[PDB]
């Protein structure tokens, strides 16, 4: 499962979070099992404009 | 003191009981020994332990 | 107020609706420890302080 978030929001891909992508965007569940990967596209993602 | 060997019976289950309904009200380590407040107070992943 | 002299205030005698804080996303941390944060509007409390 692949999207963008900002830097602050990566504590929230985890269960038992309380939070506003977890709770509006995407939710894991209590049982999940798995990793999470994360890492900074600031060079790819990000525009001066 | 007649009939000290049936009251001995009825006390020592009498006080079984009461111990046993006495243990309800200790929390052992957790934060109440209600329940409904644990529920009512904590999300899931907390609630379970 | 400064740490050392912290301000503390009595919350008391009002109804709070604390899913403004929630869902506003202006706090960096919101953590809560002896209860969970989205049944903060279904309990009653007393000694409440800021």
């Amino acid at each position: 499962d692949s999207f963008v978030i900002r830097g602050d929001e990566v504590r929230q891909i985890a269960p038992g979070q309380t939070g506003k992508i977890a709770d509006y965007n995407y939710k894991l569940p209590d049982d999940f099992t798995g990793c999470v990967i994360a890492w900074n596209s600031n060079n790819l993602d990000s525009k001066v404009g | 003191s007649a009939l000290g060997k049936l009251q001995d019976v009825v006390n020592q289950n009498a006080q079984a009981l009461n111990t046993l309904v006495k243990q309800l009200s200790s929390n052992f380590g957790a934060i109440s020994s209600v329940l409904n407040d644990i529920l009512s107070r904590l999300d899931p992943p907390e609630a379970e332990v | 107020a400064s740490v050392y002299a912290w301000n503390r205030k009595r919350i008391s005698n009002c109804v709070a609706d604390y899913s403004v804080l929630y869902n506003s996303a202006s706090f960096s941390t919101f953590k809560c420890y002896g209860v969970s944060p989205t049944k903060l509007n279904d309990l009653c409390f007393t000694n409440v302080y800021a």
